[PDB]
């Protein structure tokens, strides 16, 4: 995708992370875990949704057919008629198709950005106190605690602690 | 230790479209064309529908004895008509502006019918033998039951000249027509007077009808044609009739007590015994999807109708294999 | 010591929306559609439009005593005519191919009306009585100024045989009408002669009209009806009216001198006494936005309508709070 | 946004800085202050008006109704007309207005990126020469005066001599 | 020691343009708009076009005897029919439906011509001396070819009635005509009777025709008038003609032997003798574009008309100068 | 671009890269030249040619003039007859040249993208065993002879070695 990181730099999804659409795995000498992002899950439920209630309202309004007969001398404006109706449903039918299209491309790319600046916002705070793999995982140089990892999580990692 | 960055994945098998790559598979997704009905034939919204069956608008309204059914039909919700009914007018003739009649329903859910000039009432003239073995009724000649064919009383035809009043609240459909003899001895042989007219007049409208004698093949085996024409006389108007021959009076007339919205629908289907809130020509629609691909003409709260096979929106991200 | 990285922010309040959020504060901002208009009628360009009141374009066309306002009016931009007016066909009757000639007057801006038959030259027919209560003018029985209702002299209505060439540069509108009379006594009353015509013929038209004799509801305390005709004679070309009797034969007619883009606009609003290079029927138009919301009939250089409430553009980017 | 920088890793705007879009907040010993960089707020001024005139431009020629009248039995032609009529404005309306979403997102995430790209571009100068701190500054491991500073945003830091 | 990253550039100036920016110079671009056609009117498939040259489609159907070269024309793909043909109605009139009898000419490809009532026929009417000047041949006074001008036999015209049926498998296409005299003289010194009809019959149809006699400017040199009118004569049904005067009888009646798309296009040119898959009135196309600019009106299988002058796409990346 | 990479801090592309669209430049004392990556390059080829094809297909089922003819008295319809053909002809004009707009714009971006996910790809390989430049060049602290650069081109660039 655009932002290289799903299918990216990090190689698949994890079917262990069922809470949420991004999050974190860590692992230590007490175990090992996946924990979801809160914030940006959210975040991305609020978008999506907000996406889809879009699309349906502007298509709210659009095109309605009625019956309308003509005798056999009216063979003109019968043809009219139904070159008008057939028209705007072929109009229609192509305003909707490629919203869809592009937008379900903009819709992937949206979660692609969203795990993205999700792992720039921990590798800012981390800086050198841990190694970039190059696979979505920081190695660090001290021992990180559950209580550390959270610190990772919250935001709070105090990096002149370490 | 490490803290890792990741993503959801599941074992969905959800496909959706871009611009650039097709069928990628997706965690979650949202379908938004409703694809299937029902096949049947409903009440919309509590009110039935008028099912002509075999019989036609014009059959109907003209009321041929073979559509005795639809006599005195109540409040529709939409009207349903075959593509080729097999009881259209059992004489054979035309009926003037019948689109533009049909068009007019679309704006109607009830009449009601009233007598304007009763059948009795026709002292000079004879208006119980108007009838033919092209419109049968159990076994037996008949004729369309709105209208009266009058024909010569003891060989006279004299000046017809009546007049009805819409006294009524409502805007009146009226009905008459004009009948076109065989040859020069029909006419004769039926109204007497050998050059004959209908003269019709209201606040607007100013007619004037002459019957036309040709050489017809034989239709339902008449050679002689009906010819039908109609106006909507208003509150408080005066409908006028002079004539001296071939003159199909009106018997019968509906009151437009009922308008809103409405529509003829061309279906071959038979009632389906059946509630909904969107109907179409192939059948019902019950769904909360914003399109769907049924059928363009439709009636009732309805999603939008398009020609696609297919509208599914992503709402999760790439799925992992 | 150290170098931040940053962006505007601003006391805006402007919002705009996106697919995915409504109601984004952003710096800057751009609307794009017209909302309002000066709630006028107004000359287009210099301009002025023909306000025709409470005329009609039959009332005016043919000279409805009551529309001497616009005997003889100037090159237009576009005409304004309301909904109902009250001064149409003071006798009542019916214009023939009224909307044609409605849709013909889009591509007219100016007429100048100039006199084919004159009123004086009917010496074997009373020109000068044919007048009737329903078109009153100060008091006294009047008719349609343009157009000549003759009747009998001295008993006598001898065939009509008067021929008009079109000798101008300009194609000529010229109108014409027939009379029904009430009964077979009326006929008689007025023109004598019982079965009657009038034949009008030019290069392509080819007409013969018969009064039709029926009983007819009261219209401006009327029972007759007057049936009015027109076309265009093209340069060159002469127009021919043969008749006995029924005739409404022409007095004036106006010559095309201005073709180009004109309208028939439907306002019940009057002269707002004013200048706009854009006008609506509810109002005029003065902005430079590519997009209005008014109404969807204009004339002039005019932005796009559409049924928008609010089309607001981001330029600048999302303000903090 | 798409961009991670606007609220994003850069938590707002700043009132301070009025003659642009973009550019660079300096604090040292000698004092502090903002400074626009022309080039990239000039750059976003050039996209956003040919925007705005490219939309303009395409919705140029579009549908105009015309008044035509139909007498009382020709209600069939009428109701035709209308409908052409009206589906065509239904068809303007909606291009109008999701052509108007659609580049409002597109504008805000330009924006962004525009933010992104040059705090990549000085990072990318100062390299090791800087602490960074994680929310759109850089802490100079060296003092750095106001012809330090200029440098940077020049794009003339001359690294090898820090 | 380094290893860089990078992409492509080469010598292209091919530009597009995107919202931001405008003549943006790529790597690589997709044209997909046909600019050009070869400017000839073509067989389309391999099957030439109708082309009527001077004659219009009533000059060919009724068979203006200027338009022999179409006396028996093979199955055709389209039709090309001048703005303005010379050929039209030699003897000036009418041709009543034409519009709607073109139409049904979109729906047909080849016609085969067959005899009806032949001429020979009319033993107690003159069929041989219904000519005019305004149709000549070869120097002579001819007439449409395909119907027969009837007048009286030694000073009589009995009443006409014959009767033709469509025992083809095939629908047929009849055209007859009626004949408006100048004056009332002129009805006698023809066809004797003063007042005349012509009545025409079949399942659905219900003529009567009568002549109109109107003074009239004189066209091609005459001042009479003909009103042509047609009808489908579907299989098995018969027509019914009978008349007293002023008949324009059948002759020759088309077979609708082939059915489907056609159509009847506008334009001045003339014959390329040239082949193609695709055809404007303006020239033909051959080219693999998903869009052209060339005109609107198209036949065959062809790329999508749009109004652009230009439509480009992006494929390679901005190329660095 | 919305990337950063393309005309961003790579300043122009190459006439000496002809088998590709994107890869890969090295210089050390054996020689130097030029490489593509043909992975980056094929994922590119077939986005563009779906593209392509999904533009062509849509504008598939599209309005068709007929050829109608009406009489004198005929005006009304004729001219709604018009204004019918005209106006679906400006819709699907207006349809095919906001596409073409809207899609080389994303197109250009497209390009941009995949450079710069190539480029984040190799420094996440490298990490600190070399310079990162700022000009879309790594200079390394050790000899980095052509096997050497193959397994950066590879994936296979093995950090702890050197
Ligand atoms: C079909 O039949 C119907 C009903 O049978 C006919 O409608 C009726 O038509 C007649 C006229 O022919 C009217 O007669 C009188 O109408 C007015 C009523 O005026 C006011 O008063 C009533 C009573 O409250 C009120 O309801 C009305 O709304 C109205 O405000 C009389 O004034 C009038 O007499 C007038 O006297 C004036 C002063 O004394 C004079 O200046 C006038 O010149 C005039 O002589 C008249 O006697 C009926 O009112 C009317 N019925 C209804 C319900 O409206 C209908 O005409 C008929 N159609 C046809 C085509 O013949
Ligand atoms: C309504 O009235 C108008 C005007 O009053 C009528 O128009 C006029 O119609 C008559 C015919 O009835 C024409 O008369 C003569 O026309 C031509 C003119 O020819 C050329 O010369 C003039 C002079 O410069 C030039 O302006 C013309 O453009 C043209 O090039 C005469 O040649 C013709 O006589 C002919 O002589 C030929 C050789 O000698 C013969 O072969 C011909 O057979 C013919 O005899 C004739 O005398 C008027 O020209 C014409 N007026 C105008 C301005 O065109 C109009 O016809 C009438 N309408 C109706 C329905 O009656
Ligand atoms: C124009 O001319 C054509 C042909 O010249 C006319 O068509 C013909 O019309 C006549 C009636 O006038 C028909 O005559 C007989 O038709 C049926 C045939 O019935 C069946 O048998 C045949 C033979 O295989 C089959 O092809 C048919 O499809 C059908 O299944 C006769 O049965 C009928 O006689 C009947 O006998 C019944 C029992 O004995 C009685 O109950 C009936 O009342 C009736 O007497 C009759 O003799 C022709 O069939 C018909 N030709 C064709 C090809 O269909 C056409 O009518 C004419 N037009 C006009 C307007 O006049
Ligand atoms: C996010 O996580 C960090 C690290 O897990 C949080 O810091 C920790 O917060 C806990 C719970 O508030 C603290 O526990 C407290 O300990 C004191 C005395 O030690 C006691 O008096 C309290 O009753 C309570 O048990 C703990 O001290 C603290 N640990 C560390 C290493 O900082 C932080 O609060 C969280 N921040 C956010 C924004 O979520
Ligand atoms: C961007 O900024 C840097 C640093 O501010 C500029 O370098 C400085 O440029 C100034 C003005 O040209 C130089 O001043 C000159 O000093 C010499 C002698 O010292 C004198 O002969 C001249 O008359 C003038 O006053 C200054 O030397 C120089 N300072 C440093 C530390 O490099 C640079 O020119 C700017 N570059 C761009 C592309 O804008
Ligand atoms: C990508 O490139 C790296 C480095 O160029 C590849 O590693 C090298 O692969 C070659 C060819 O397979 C190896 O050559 C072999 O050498 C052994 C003994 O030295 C010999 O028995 C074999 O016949 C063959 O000649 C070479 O050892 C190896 N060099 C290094 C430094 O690792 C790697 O295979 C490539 N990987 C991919 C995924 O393309
Ligand atoms: C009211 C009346 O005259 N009714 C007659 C009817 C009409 O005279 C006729 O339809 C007017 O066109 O004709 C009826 O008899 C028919 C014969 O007139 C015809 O020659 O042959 C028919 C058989 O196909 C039929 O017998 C009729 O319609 O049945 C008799 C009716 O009382
Ligand atoms: C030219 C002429 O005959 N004018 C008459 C006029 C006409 O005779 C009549 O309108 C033709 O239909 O009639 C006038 O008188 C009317 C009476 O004919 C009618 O019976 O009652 C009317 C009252 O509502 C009226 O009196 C007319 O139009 O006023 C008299 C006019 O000179
Ligand atoms: C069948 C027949 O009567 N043919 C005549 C023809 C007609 O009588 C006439 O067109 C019916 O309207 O008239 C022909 O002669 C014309 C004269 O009638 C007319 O007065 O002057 C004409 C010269 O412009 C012409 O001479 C005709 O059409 O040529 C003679 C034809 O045999
Ligand atoms: C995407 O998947 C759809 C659905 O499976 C494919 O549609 C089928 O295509 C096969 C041939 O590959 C046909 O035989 C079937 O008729 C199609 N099935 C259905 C249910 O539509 C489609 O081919 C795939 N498209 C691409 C580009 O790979
Ligand atoms: C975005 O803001 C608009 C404008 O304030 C909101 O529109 C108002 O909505 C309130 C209810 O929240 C209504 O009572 C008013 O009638 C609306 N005012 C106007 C001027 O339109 C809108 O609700 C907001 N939309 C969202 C999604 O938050
Ligand atoms: C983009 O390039 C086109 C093509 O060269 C330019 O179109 C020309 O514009 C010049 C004026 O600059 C006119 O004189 C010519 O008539 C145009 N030539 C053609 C072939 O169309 C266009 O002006 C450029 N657009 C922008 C925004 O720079
Ligand atoms: C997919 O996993 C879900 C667990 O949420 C389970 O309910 C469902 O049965 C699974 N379906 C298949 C086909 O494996
Ligand atoms: C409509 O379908 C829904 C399922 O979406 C179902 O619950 C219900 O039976 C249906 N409702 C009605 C009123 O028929
Ligand atoms: C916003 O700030 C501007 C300064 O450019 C000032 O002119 C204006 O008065 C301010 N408006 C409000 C509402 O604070
Ligand atoms: C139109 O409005 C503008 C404001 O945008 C104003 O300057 C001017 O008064 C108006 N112009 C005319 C010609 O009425
Ligand atoms: C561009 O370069 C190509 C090499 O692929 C060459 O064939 C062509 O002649 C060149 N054209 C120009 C104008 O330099
Ligand atoms: C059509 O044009 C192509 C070039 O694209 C050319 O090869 C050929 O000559 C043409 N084909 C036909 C059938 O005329």
């Amino acid at each position: 995708g655009l932002f290289g990181a799903i299918a990216g730099f990090i190689e698949g999804g994890w079917q262990g992370m069922v809470d949420g659409w991004y999050g974190y795995h860590h692992s230590n000498e007490q175990g090992s875990g996946y924990a979801a992002d809160k914030e940006s899950t959210q975040k991305a439920i609020d978008g999506v949704t907000n996406k889809v209630n879009s699309i349906i309202d502007k298509m709210n309004t659009q095109f309605e057919a009625v019956g309308r007969e003509f005798n056999n001398l009216e063979r003109r404006i019968e043809n009219l008629n139904k070159k008008m109706e057939d028209g705007f449903l072929d109009v229609w039918t192509y305003n909707a198709e490629l919203l869809v299209l592009m937008e379900n491309e903009r819709t992937l790319d949206f979660h692609d950005s969203n795990v993205k600046n999700l792992y720039d916002k921990v590798r800012l705070q981390l800086r050198d106190n841990a190694k970039e793999l190059g696979n979505g995982c920081f190695e660090f140089y001290h021992k990180c605690d559950n209580e550390c990892m959270e610190s990772v999580r919250n935001g709070t990692y105090d990096y002149p602690q370490y | 230790d490490q803290i890792c960055i990741g993503y959801h994945a599941n074992n969905s098998t959800e496909q959706v479209d871009t611009i650039m790559e097709k069928n990628v598979t997706v965690t979650h997704a949202q379908d938004i064309l409703e694809k299937t009905h029902n096949g049947k034939l409903c009440d919309l919204d509590g009110v039935k529908p008028l099912i002509l069956r075999d019989c036609s608008v014009a059959g109907w309204l003209l009321g041929n004895p073979m559509c005795d059914e639809f006599i005195n039909v109540p409040e529709w919700s939409y009207i349903v008509e075959k593509a080729n009914p097999v009881n259209d007018l059992c004489y054979p003739g035309d009926f003037n502006d019948y689109e533009e009649l049909k068009h007019l329903l679309s704006r109607i859910n009830h009449f009601e019918k009233i007598q304007i000039i009763p059948k009795s009432s026709w002292s000079s003239h004879e208006a119980s033998l108007g009838v033919s073995s092209a419109c049968p009724y159990q076994g037996k000649s008949s004729f369309f039951r709105n209208v009266v064919w009058l024909i010569k009383k003891n060989s006279t035809y004299p000046t017809i000249k009546r007049s009805y009043n819409n006294t009524n609240q409502e805007d009146l459909l009226v009905l008459w027509g004009i009948h076109h003899p065989n040859d020069a001895a029909e006419q004769t042989k039926l109204y007497r007077n050998p050059t004959t007219y209908i003269s019709v007049g209201t606040s607007t409208l100013n007619q004037r009808l002459v019957p036309r004698i040709a050489t017809r093949s034989k239709v339902n085996g008449q050679n002689g044609r009906m010819e039908f024409f109609w106006t909507i006389l208003k509150p408080n108007d005066a409908i006028n009739f002079e004539s001296n021959g071939n003159f199909i009076a009106p018997e019968y007339a509906y009151k437009i007590v009922k308008k809103g919205d409405s529509t003829i629908m061309k279906s071959e289907l038979e009632y389906g015994n059946c509630n909904t809130k969107c109907q179409t020509p192939m059948g019902a629609i019950n769904s909360s999807m914003p399109f769907h691909n049924i059928h363009p003409l439709t009636i009732g709260e309805c999603p939008k109708y398009v020609k696609s096979n297919r509208l599914v929106l992503a709402t999760g991200l790439r799925n992992s294999p």
